[PDB]
């Protein structure tokens, strides 16, 4: 007699998930303001 | 009278001496505060 009909192919395995990425570094801080403003020479007396 | 170390003045005829910037030293007087030379640190404002 002929052999029994083979059974159909079985389903494939489930896939794994993916992790999330870490937070990026903060922006570099700005440098301080460019020098002090020119100072006043000062004047008058301030006397009594 | 010369500004005591730890302060500076950059204008002729100023009664008050401004405090030196943080991370900077000053000698007796000085028109401008000279930053720490090379591998050192002041770690305080108006340090001598």
């Amino acid at each position: 007699p002929p052999p029994t009909s083979p059974p159909p192919s079985p389903p494939p395995s489930p896939p794994p998930p993916r992790p999330p990425p870490p937070p990026p570094p903060p922006p570099s801080p700005p440098p301080p303001n460019r020098s002090p403003p020119p100072p006043p020479p000062a004047s008058s007396a301030i006397n009594p | 009278k010369p500004c005591q170390p730890g302060r500076y003045q950059n204008s002729i005829g100023q009664r008050v001496c401004k405090p030196c910037d943080m991370g900077t030293y000053s000698r007796y007087g000085g028109e401008l505060c000279t930053k720490c030379p090379a591998g050192t640190v002041a770690s305080k404002t108006g340090s001598s």
